């Protein structure tokens, strides 16, 4: 592996800006790209630079190119939820199509909401099902122990009322007051009748 | 300008899979990568133009054929449960600057099974909000649950009266109903959360469309069941005060 | 006195290569470079010319990158064009004091060169060379960098060379000659041997009888030359070293 | 497997029995460049033989020089053996005294 790339994975809150790194030992060096890969889609080229340059901007994306110490970093500005993806840094070693391409393993980026938290577990009727909701990023949901099924955290944004919340539906005699027993829960939780 | 069809493709073992990759722009340089969900990108094939086909990093059983400049199909001589992955096509060519950049294809998810009878259409059931949620938070959360399907090739969107995206989230990846079997059925969960008022108005129609990708016309069938073709299953919902 | 930068690359098979190079300032070689040498060797104590020591390392670095790149590039062109090993490319770069030139040849035949601002194939070149040119001309940085060396660097360098080490260039050496008997073709074989002269230009004839066969000019270890003139049946020799003195040898 | 070598053997100075001299073997006009050149003495090849850097001419064919220090005598025979792809068997030119 000639193209290292740190950090492996990271989790940040929305609104903040982070800096992803990419160190290559590829020589000779011609150009270097950065790709953004959503889960399920293909790489979309953010930028591309040569050694003479050291700063390019794609709106909220700004890669730099330390050509002397052979590294380059992508600075995601004002990170929103839509930036949760993989960030792949590939370096070519020629100026034509006669070169090799060196792909780093990428950096996994997760963006969480900065949560007025009112955690509560409701119960929903069919057309049963439970609902963990309205907690903060620090709260995490565990999986099953057999016939019990529980989902992960998921973030929805009501851009209408400018509101963002987490959620975690669970289903399966199964009571909603015992569903998330394998998962940690705040002592300030609501339970109905 | 690089297309890939189909986006999803379920097939049985032993058979021959063939992935379509095409392009309009006149680029002679095209690539083939393989990626596992969470892992990286490995080169399996590339091409400098017509009749030129080269083996990449991994020595895959896959073979490619570049006979037209605009096409670059990939072929598996005989499928196997380990050849289940995602296959991305790419192409180098002169872009906006004076450099030769790479454009990536949309992608094609592939799932190899042991028997095509294991393919099951999705089952959708729309759940209705809680009165405690409307009393404590003055908001309403609807829940769509598509369960018991195979493979994990499922697209979900919330149709209101019109497909919406705001106040909506869905599972990043489906969860298997049976953690043991190497070929298990799956389930998914989306969420719709509008205001209490919007939900309490009975002049509103809520529908949860689940796009399932399944068998085609060329596929065989030996049983007393309807072939799980690329169909849509859903469940409706109306407001209530 | 042209500066010729030569290069011979041999590719036995996919995984065995060698690329060695040398430099001729006129009839006299000035540098050397082997596949197993991480640097370039200096033969004459003035192969650095007038170029600074903080710049001679720049030329050293450039050629190092060029060597490993050229080798991988030909290896890859071999795959693309289905060319079958072995492959033999020579490269004749250089200039003089100021038109320059950059001719490459494949299996001893001209296929292309660097005319203008990019690569242009030769007249009787095969069709598949167009494929090479189309790809060679994609590399922008390389195309200008050849210009940066051919139109500006190299002409400034040969100036520095021709100054630092001109005593060895106008160096004159008087030769010596002797006559011998060659294998009788009643015909005999008169042979006029000449050796040790400097520089290469020479005139030797059997005066002039219209049957003299002045052979090739063969080199000696001491950077001098050797000439064998024959006649099938005196001998006259004029050289720059011996001014006006025509080395006439009488038979027998 | 195109152009075939051309071997020419000669001495620096006029060879005199008992006086040191230089034996020269010049091979040229061959292609491709892989070639085996050895200076023979009485049938056996000389081991301490120095040569020059392989080079080519205007017509893209290669030339070369092998040489060594030697003292010619009346009984000693010398030759220059060459092996190329254009040859079925290694050709040998002797040095005429
Ligand atoms: C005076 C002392 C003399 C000592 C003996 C000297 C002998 C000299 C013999 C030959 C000299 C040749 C000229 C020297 C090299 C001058 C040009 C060098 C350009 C070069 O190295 N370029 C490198 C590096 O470039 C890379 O890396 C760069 C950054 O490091 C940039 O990123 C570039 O974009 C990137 O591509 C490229 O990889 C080139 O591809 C190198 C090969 C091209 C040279 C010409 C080839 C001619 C055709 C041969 C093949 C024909 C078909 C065969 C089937
Ligand atoms: C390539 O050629 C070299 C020299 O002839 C030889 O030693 C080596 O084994 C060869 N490799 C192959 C793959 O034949
Ligand atoms: C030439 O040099 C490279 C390393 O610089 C080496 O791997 C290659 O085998 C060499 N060719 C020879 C020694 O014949
Ligand atoms: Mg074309």
């Amino acid at each position: 592996n000639q193209v290292e790339q740190s950090p492996q994975s990271l989790i940040i809150l929305e609104g903040k800006n982070c800096t992803l790194q990419c160190n290559y030992t590829v020589s000779p060096f011609s150009n270097l790209r950065w790709y953004k890969q959503d889960t399920g889609r293909g790489p979309v080229s953010l930028t591309i630079m040569t050694f003479s340059e050291n700063t390019k901007s794609n709106g909220r994306y700004t890669a730099t190119l330390d050509a002397d110490t052979k590294q380059s970093s992508l600075h995601i500005t004002a990170s929103q939820l839509s930036d949760s993806a993989s960030y792949i840094c590939v370096v070519s070693d020629r100026g034509s199509t006669l070169g090799r391409l060196y792909f780093g393993r990428g950096t996994q980026l997760t963006v969480w909401p900065d949560i007025n938290p009112d955690p509560a577990v409701y119960q929903l009727r069919d057309s049963s099902v439970c609902l963990f909701t309205d907690f903060d990023s620090q709260t995490n949901v565990s999986q099953s122990k057999s016939d019990v099924y529980i989902t992960d955290k998921c973030v929805l944004d009501m851009r209408s009322m400018d509101f963002k919340s987490n959620s975690a539906v669970a289903w399966s005699d199964f009571a909603c007051a015992n569903a998330f027993n394998n998962s940690i829960i705040p002592e300030d939780t609501f339970f109905p009748s | 300008d690089i297309y890939q069809t189909p986006r999803y493709l379920v097939i049985g073992t032993g058979k021959k899979i063939t992935l379509e990759c095409s392009q309009t722009m006149g680029h002679d340089k095209m690539y083939w990568y393989q990626q596992d969900p969470g892992m990286e990108l490995h080169l399996i094939h590339y091409s400098y133009g017509v009749n030129s086909t080269e083996k990449g990093d991994l020595s895959s059983e896959s073979t490619v054929s570049r006979i037209r400049t605009e096409h670059f199909p990939l072929t598996l001589e005989s499928a196997r449960p380990s050849h289940t992955s995602q296959y991305l096509c790419a192409s180098s060519g002169l872009r906006d600057r004076g450099l030769y950049e790479q454009y990536f294809g949309p992608g094609t998810r592939l799932t190899v099974t042991e028997d095509l009878k294991n393919v099951f259409p999705p089952e959708v059931a729309v759940f209705e909000p809680s009165e405690a949620e409307i009393s404590h938070t003055q908001k309403a959360t609807l829940v769509c649950l598509a369960t018991g399907f195979y493979p994990d090739h499922v697209e979900l969107s919330w149709w209101v009266n019109k497909e919406v995206h705001s106040g909506v989230c869905t599972d990043p990846q489906p969860l298997k109903e049976q953690p043991a079997l190497n070929d298990s059925r799956y389930a998914l969960s989306s969420r719709l959360r509008v205001s209490a008022t919007f939900w309490q108005n009975p002049r509103n129609h809520f529908r949860c469309q689940v796009q399932f990708y399944g068998l085609s016309e060329n596929d065989e069938w030996t049983q007393d069941r309807a072939k799980p073709v690329t169909q849509i299953v859903s469940a409706e919902a109306w407001g209530r005060a | 006195f042209p500066l010729r930068c030569l290069q011979i690359s041999s590719f036995a098979n996919s995984s065995w290569t060698r690329t060695d190079g040398l430099a001729w300032l006129g009839e006299l070689q000035t540098h050397s470079w082997s596949n197993d040498s991480d640097t370039v060797r200096s033969l004459k104590p003035w192969s650095q010319g007038t170029f600074s020591d903080q710049q001679w390392e720049t030329l050293q670095h450039i050629f190092r990158v060029y060597r490993s790149s050229f080798t991988r590039d030909v290896k890859e062109f071999a795959k693309m064009l289905r060319l079958s090993y072995p492959l033999e490319l020579q490269v004749s770069a250089g200039c003089e004091v100021s038109n320059n030139f950059f001719h490459v040849a494949f299996q001893g035949k001209d296929i292309l060169s660097f005319q203008g601002t990019s690569w242009e194939p030769t007249q009787e070149a095969p069709l598949w060379v167009n494929l090479a040119i189309q790809v060679l001309n994609q590399d922008k940085w390389t195309r200008e960098t050849v210009q940066w060396l051919l139109n500006g660097t190299c002409p400034q360098f040969v100036s520095g060379l021709l100054e630092s080490g001109k005593s060895e260039l106008k160096k004159q050496v008087k030769p010596k000659a002797w006559l011998s008997r060659g294998p009788s073709p009643g015909r005999l074989l008169l042979v006029c041997h000449v050796s040790g002269f400097y520089p290469k230009p020479v005139w030797v004839k059997w005066m002039e009888q219209q049957g003299t066969q002045p052979g090739d000019i063969l080199p000696n270890a001491d950077e001098t030359w050797y000439l064998r003139a024959t006649l099938d049946v005196s001998c006259r020799v004029k050289h720059s070293s011996l001014e006006g003195q025509d080395i006439v040898l009488y038979w027998h | 497997i195109q152009r075939t070598p051309k071997i020419q053997v000669y001495s620096r100075h006029p060879a005199e029995n008992g006086k040191s001299n230089f034996l020269n073997c010049y091979v040229s006009g061959f292609h491709p460049s892989d070639i085996e050149v050895d200076l023979l003495k009485n049938g056996e090849r000389i081991e301490k033989v120095e040569h020059s850097d392989l080079s080519f001419s205007k017509d893209w064919s290669f030339y070369l020089l092998y040489y060594t220090e030697f003292t010619p005598t009346e009984k000693d025979e010398y030759a220059c053996r060459v092996n190329h792809v254009t040859l079925s068997q290694p050709k040998i030119v002797k040095w005429d005294r």
